[PDB]
């Protein structure tokens, strides 16, 4: 549980951790389990860098399709409509 | 308005009253004097109504090839730029008097209320007209704005 905890703030904090010290944050005792645990949450280490970059873009550009939608992210449009039937009523 | 003689000889007789049967009665009786004397003493006046069909009503009623298209053509935007601002300015002045106002304005004698705090010229309904006018145009104003925007490209 301490692990996914941890694995979300330091993607807010930065992109680039070296391999040392994102074993050493994540408490792993294996320097290669490292790097497997990182396949497994979706993460790539490469040349010894991670690229948080990837997935976290990835994920947001897929929750923008769905469907509950238009009042959840709000519309300008819809404003001036709701407005006025409030009065007309 | 428009009039139809009557005959010298049916007054005489006084047998004007043939003229004025089975009638609703309402009459012009605008303009007396010698008009309404030489009037009564020569012509009849009655109503006069305007029938048209509904064709023609159309044609009439029918306006430009570019009034069905305003609603994206928009105010000049140094004009709209011009009217928030004077409307924000104006009420301030007419609030002075509402303040005025109601700082006593609970006595007696409704008259004489009105003359001592100046409840002639009334500030808190001439204000509530200004406000609202204002109001609604804003909502346009930005209507018309996003739906170009959007709309076009």
């Amino acid at each position: 549980a301490i692990r996914d905890e941890i694995a979300k703030n330091t993607e807010l904090s930065y992109d680039f951790l070296p391999l040392s010290n994102i074993k050493a944050l994540l408490f792993f005792n294996n320097e290669k389990e490292t790097e497997k645990f990182a396949l497994e949450r979706n993460w790539p280490i490469v040349n010894s860098k991670v690229y948080f970059n990837n997935q976290s873009k990835e994920k947001a550009d897929y929750e923008d399709e769905m469907m509950h939608e238009e009042d959840q992210k709000t519309n300008i449009i819809e404003k001036a409509m709701d407005y006025a039937i409030s009065i007309e009523n | 308005d428009a009039f139809r003689l009557i005959d010298t000889g049916a007054l005489i007789n006084n047998l004007e009253p043939r003229q004025t049967t089975s009638n609703t009665g309402l009459l012009n009786k605008a303009n007396i004097q010698a008009l309404i004397h030489g009037l009564n003493r020569h012509y009849y006046s009655l109503n006069i109504d305007y029938h048209k069909t509904a064709k023609e009503t159309k044609m009439l009623m029918n306006l430009h090839k570019e009034q069905w298209q305003s609603g994206l053509k928009m105010y000049d935007y140094e004009e709209k730029e011009e009217s928030n601002l004077a409307a924000t300015k104006s009420m301030v002045k007419i609030a002075e008097q509402y303040s005025k106002r109601i700082e006593e304005e609970k006595e007696l004698t409704e008259e004489e209320l009105k003359t001592r705090y100046v409840g002639r010229q009334d500030p808190k309904k001439h204000l509530s007209e200004t406000a609202d006018e204002t109001l609604e145009n804003n909502i346009v104003s930005v209507l018309t704005a996003g739906v170009n925007s959007v709309a076009i490209k």
